[PDB]
């Protein structure tokens, strides 16, 4: 079962952050997971390295396969509390998986 | 460079494949794979252009043997049928 | 329990069987990335916000995987190869060598 | 931001740490955690600026009891002594 994006919602209340994050109450973060087989198909955006490494793996088992990771990521905004406790608006980069590939 | 080429895909399809078809700027592939105890199975799909040369070149000795062939014409891979050396 | 880091890996173009379409070099140090991404993800693992959140979630829900140790900085090498009509072309290959690893 | 902060590091040292210190643009940390045999371990190191909000805070409820503390002055993590949260529980 090959590398792809899966759902993940992170509810701030569930992980106990609800008391410094004023908003949003949570968000869709997604994650990446699954095999990086050979050959690496186009929709895995693999790097030359991930590809070389994948071939090396089939011939030397001691060398791990490419891993399935975020490959494009988007930001989100939050309202949180300063080290000194009080409403602050920050843009958090690389919070949301847009796409996954083998790297 | 933009996707311009259509390929059949059978175990390596993108989630959003269309009629068991993928599009790419690289090459179509078709692969034959033996496992550890007998059963041999067939694969096909699209290879990205970057690193296409290392994937469309023919290896000498993995764990169990396999072969792979590429071509660059629409739907060209149902016409490929690779065999083990 | 050893941490995400770079490991040596030399690639002999002969072991992998390109001895015949690739004419130079015969190999190159390609390195690779491996190891745990534990909590916390220290500074030198160059983690994204995502990866850090994911590690935090994994620790409360085992069903969510840990972040993965992968190359966060790659570099180029040039090769000489014999192309379809037995031509000798020099070509620059991007993302070939791991210069840095991280949790992602 | 350039790194401007020097910290001690214990199991989370960068592979090029010298004298068990590391540098960063975030905070220094010290954490105590429990392993499955009850053995605890002190770790310490540098946290990047990005995501330090999440890491310094933690979740109150991980699978393994732990406690992380952060501070932001040179070598400050020498003075941090995190302790396990009480197993308080029914
Ligand atoms: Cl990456």
């Amino acid at each position: 079962s090959s590398c792809k994006r899966h759902p993940l919602y992170v509810d701030f209340s569930d992980v106990g952050w609800n008391d410094w994050i004023v908003a949003p109450p949570g968000y869709h973060a997604f994650y990446c997971h699954g095999e990086c087989p050979f050959p690496l198909a186009d929709h895995l955006n693999s790097t030359n390295h991930a590809i070389v490494q994948t071939l090396v793996n089939s011939v030397n088992s001691k060398i791990p396969k490419a891993c399935c990771v975020p490959t494009e990521l988007s930001a989100i905004s939050m309202l949180y509390l300063d080290e000194n406790e009080k409403v602050v608006l920050k843009n958090y980069q690389d919070m949301v998986v847009e796409g996954c590939g083998c790297r | 460079t933009l996707p311009f080429l259509k390929c059949y895909c059978s175990h390596h399809c993108p989630e959003d494949a269309i009629n068991n078809t993928c599009i790419t700027n690289g090459h179509c592939f078709t692969m034959i794979e033996e496992d550890d105890q007998g059963e041999t199975t067939l694969t096909s799909g699209c290879l990205g252009l970057e690193g296409s040369d290392f994937q469309c070149r023919d290896t000498p000795i993995p764990h169990q043997r396999r072969s792979i062939e590429c071509c660059r014409t629409n739907l060209c891979n149902q016409y490929l049928q690779p065999t083990l050396p």
